[PDB]
């Protein structure tokens, strides 16, 4: 192409912005009191239009700042004040939705200030600056900031004691979230600290008071009311909310007092002979979110097991005994395959424990021999037994004594064969399983080589 | 579950909407540009560009007309923008620019900005002058930019 | 001269388009399936599928008509196949299998019909014989060859 | 996803089909008379869809063939047959225009089969069973295409004689064209064989009738009959048609005497002594098209500059003789640099008769050698007349030209040569025994200088 284009003959050097200015102020008043029916948009986009060739956008700015503050200051302040008392809120998020709806339009018919003076300058869209002239201006008032903080707080501990509404406070929410432009400063300091605040009150109020002497009524309805808690924060205010107000309540309700709960003389760990699965596992569920809070019930579980040892293991008859330790052991295993979710550390607590008292008592290892001694004296149920008694020998730290008596029992158990299956005699073997086999082999195998 | 998205339907419904405008029924919007009518539809012309968009469906007085007034813009211009907004596709030539951009710079859609951007980079040492006062008038930062790099290129 | 073709043009105007309806503003037909109303766009749900090609802008008694009742299609089918033609997604999951299938060849729009033949190609040797009848019913070649491909893997 | 699917209940057996099938031949003759503003269309497809889901197909296309034919034999065969004479190509044509729209509406209400039972099953669609149908029964009667032939060949007779709508021959010449599906096959019966057949006859007569004894009037007269037939066939008849009428306009008018209009005593190739670039560049482009037809126009040139060459050569003063052959040159080559497009073709004809005739003199060298001698007896001017000299120089084949040395003496010794340093480019012009013999001597006389 070798065509010239010299085809520019553009000049906007005309000045009456004055006149499309105050044309298109008018305009926006219309929109302020929803005239809307009745503007040319084509036209007030032109009116736009011109300014900017113009460059007399800052009038059009400065302008739009004074007309929506002077909207703002007159026919929105005053008309919630006068309903400051009645039918409040309500009329705060009217006026809110008006305001959006005029702001939408009011940057559908001034885009362009949108699109060449906000991004070229650095400055505030209209959408934002009508938010930000609302957060100003209405709300953070000094009265109408105190009255709608007041109605929130009032409303919502009154639904956390009767019934209100639940659709007003939402709308309020959102509109305190969407006010922080991307942020949500302004629900932080406005409604976020105040209701935070109220709710760790009355939290520490209701903590003073469930303590009534009771644990599993207690501990029931404090997961009811932390689920209550929960539901409400999800169904009325805000997501972000819901992280926070839950930490509160379980840094109030259970962990201000988690120690004094653990234990009472009247009502779960403390009498843990009861067996329930349901009275423990709820009190370990609800107190599984609080942090150190497993520390708490492991030292009163293991408090519990000593004494328990200390009670039993001190001497006595030589098969009783080792069954009192069989079945303590089982009644404390079914709690934590049935009541806990065989949780690490309370595993390790029953095991360190168990090798406490167990290793206690230098007779142990000796009544451990005994008992396959008397064992030996259906078969699948022996094997489980084994099973059991094969627990505690991975306990003992003086299996020694262990192993030198049941060699003296292996002598008793073989020469006038006490043991009744010999197959199984060697199956005891492969579950202690070479010194600790062979020295208990040797004595064995011989009658099994002069039997040829 | 796992959902099919078709990538040739957004196309398919264009080409569908152009044989539609080409068989010339179901047209619901009549423009007056300089006292030249151009049809068009509605909805189409009101997703296709934010002004259009506050146009017909900002709620201003504008919605219950079928005639509308376009002035300030040449009727080859919206002939052309229209044509775009159809099929995808702007013809650019000599002619119709000038008339194309200040139209673009009304309607504020970014791709006519940049198509009439590079014709006028294809197309740039003679009447570079009147080129720059354009575009600061009309305040394109690209326009700006690629014409001060051709100055240090000259 | 020389031509500039935009492509991320059409899948801006089906946002908009998407965004328009979500907002619920310039809607002008509403159809009745079941006696529940769904409102749509009418020149948008008219160079979508060729059935409301011929429904729209055919010429019949059909276009004189703010309220139109449709059959032989499900709500929830009629649901998906609008959002599909709104934003070129299908979601498919069980329940809206079989009412689906049949909406698509109720429109007779080919892209529907591939999705709901994979849908059925991944959820396929214990119902077999009732497939068999649904596609020979509804005369799908892609399912029946497919169902045939995969008896012989069987 | 481990979910059982056995959701397909699913049953739709039954035999009202007909009865349906009664409301959709009912919309369908109603949609032949124009009444679709109040038929729903969504029930009319409905009763096309069940009535192909339910397997019965081949009756609806029966039934839909059969309905169409019906509207045709009547209210459409005897509707145009009624005006056979009267208002015919606009009466045919509006019969065209709403059996198309009818056919748009029925395949648009109808759809259903396009898609799964004429794809399915290797038949036509509806719209083109519309079109077959209409092919078949309202054109190629034998009545009404016989006088749609009569219409269409007076119409563009008229034409090229008086004033006629091409518009109307346009919508049934399109109409033609889209009446044969994919191809022009009625097209080509119809009325492409008898329009050649028309235009060839009216052309053979016209091409004996302007043989009036006339070559610039009757060669721009043709250029104007040719302009106007391609211009005509563009604008009226449809676009796969100019290509074999130009043709048959190049054979005919033309071609067909191209060697009786190349010479005629009272008017181009004949009488070029005018010397007119128009005069013999129309002639030129006006062959051009015809194969062969430059062939007739080389020898007419080629015998006249035999004669010239034969009556040239003959000799005679030996200056006025070169001057001859100078000049006829300069004047012939004009011709091939203005008047045509310097055709090879022509260059090498040319330059065959200048190979024959200028070495037919045995004296030509002699004379040749004398013109620089004589010339040597502006000094651009004297380059100039120097590279047509050489032209000639080229052409002979007796260059063994011997005498320019023979001369060469008698340019040097006394120094008959105006200017010393030109005598050295000639050599140039002429270039090495061509050219040390003719410089030995004179680079002696450079010698003996010193």
């Amino acid at each position: 192409t070798k065509m010239r284009i010299r085809a520019f003959p553009m000049t906007m050097d005309e000045k009456y912005v004055n006149s499309i200015w105050d044309l298109l102020k008018n305009a926006i008043q219309e929109i302020q009191r929803k005239n809307n029916s009745g503007l040319s948009f084509e036209e007030l986009y032109r009116n736009a239009y011109t300014m900017v060739l113009h460059k007399h956008g800052e009038k059009l700015y400065t302008g739009l700042r004074e007309v929506v503050t002077e909207h703002l200051i007159n026919k929105v302040r005053e008309d919630v004040l006068n309903s400051l008392n009645n039918n409040f809120l309500q009329t705060l998020n009217q006026a809110w939705n008006d305001h959006q709806t005029a702001m939408v339009m009011i940057r559908d018919i001034l885009m362009y200030m949108d699109r060449v003076y906000v991004q070229q300058n650095n400055v505030e869209n209209v959408y934002n600056l009508g938010l930000i002239i609302f957060r100003d201006q209405v709300v953070r008032y000094g009265c109408i900031r105190d009255h709608l903080r007041q109605t929130l707080l009032d409303m919502i501990a009154r639904e956390r004691k009767e019934v209100v509404d639940r659709g007003a406070i939402r709308n309020a929410c959102q509109m305190l979230m969407i006010l922080g432009l991307e942020g949500r400063s302004v629900y932080e300091e406005d409604f976020e600290a105040p209701f935070l605040e109220m709710s760790a009150e009355f939290f520490q109020m209701e903590s003073q008071k469930f303590l009534e002497n009771s644990a599993s009524v207690y501990i029931k309805k404090v997961e009811a009311r932390i689920n209550e808690e929960i539901e409400r924060v999800m169904h009325c205010l805000d997501k972000s909310t819901e992280e926070p107000i839950v930490k509160v309540v379980e840094r109030e309700l259970i962990s201000k007092h988690m120690k004094t709960i653990v234990e009472m003389e009247n009502s779960l760990v403390h009498m843990l002979k009861n067996g329930k699965t349901e009275d423990l596992g709820c009190m370990y569920k609800l107190f599984s979110r609080v942090p150190n809070g497993l520390k708490t019930m492991c030292e009163c579980m293991s408090s519990y097991l000593r004494e328990q040892g200390k009670a039993l293991v001190s001497e006595k008859n030589p098969v009783d005994y080792i069954q009192g330790l069989l079945d303590l052991k089982s009644r404390f295993d079914r709690f934590l395959l049935e009541s806990f979710n065989n949780d690490r550390l309370f595993k390790q607590t029953i095991a360190g424990d168990f090798e406490y008292f167990l290793n206690l008592n230098s007779r142990s290892p000796e009544y451990l021999s005994l008992f396959i001694d008397d064992k030996l004296k259906t078969e699948q149920e022996v094997e489980t037994i084994l099973d059991k008694a094969m627990v505690l020998f991975r306990f003992m730290q003086e299996k020694d004594v262990f192993e030198r008596y049941y060699k003296q029992h292996l002598a008793r158990r073989l020469l006038t064969n006490k043991s009744v299956s010999d197959d199984s005699e060697k199956n005891m073997i492969s579950k202690l399983k070479c010194q600790f086999t062979s020295k208990l082999e040797g004595m064995f195998r011989d009658m099994s080589i002069s039997n040829t | 579950n796992n959902t099919y998205r078709s990538a040739q339907h957004s196309q398919a419904l264009l080409r569908g909407l152009l044989a539609l405008r080409d068989s010339g029924i179901l047209f619901d919007v009549v423009l007056v540009v300089e006292g030249r009518h151009i049809e068009a539809h509605r909805i189409l012309l009101a997703a296709s560009c934010d002004y259009f968009r506050g146009m017909f469906a900002g709620g201003l007085k504008e919605m219950e007309q079928e005639e509308v007034l376009i002035h300030g813009v040449s009727y080859n211009a919206m002939c052309q923008i229209l044509h775009f907004i159809y099929t995808s596709e702007l013809e650019l030539s000599l002619s119709n620019v000038q008339e194309t951009l200040v139209a673009a710079c009304q309607l504020q859609i970014p791709e006519i900005i940049h198509f009439c951007c590079d014709f006028l980079m294809s197309w740039v040492e003679e009447n570079i002058l009147d080129v720059y006062r354009l575009a600061e008038l009309f305040d394109l930062s690209r326009l700006t930019e690629q014409l001060d790099t051709y100055i240090l290129k000259n």
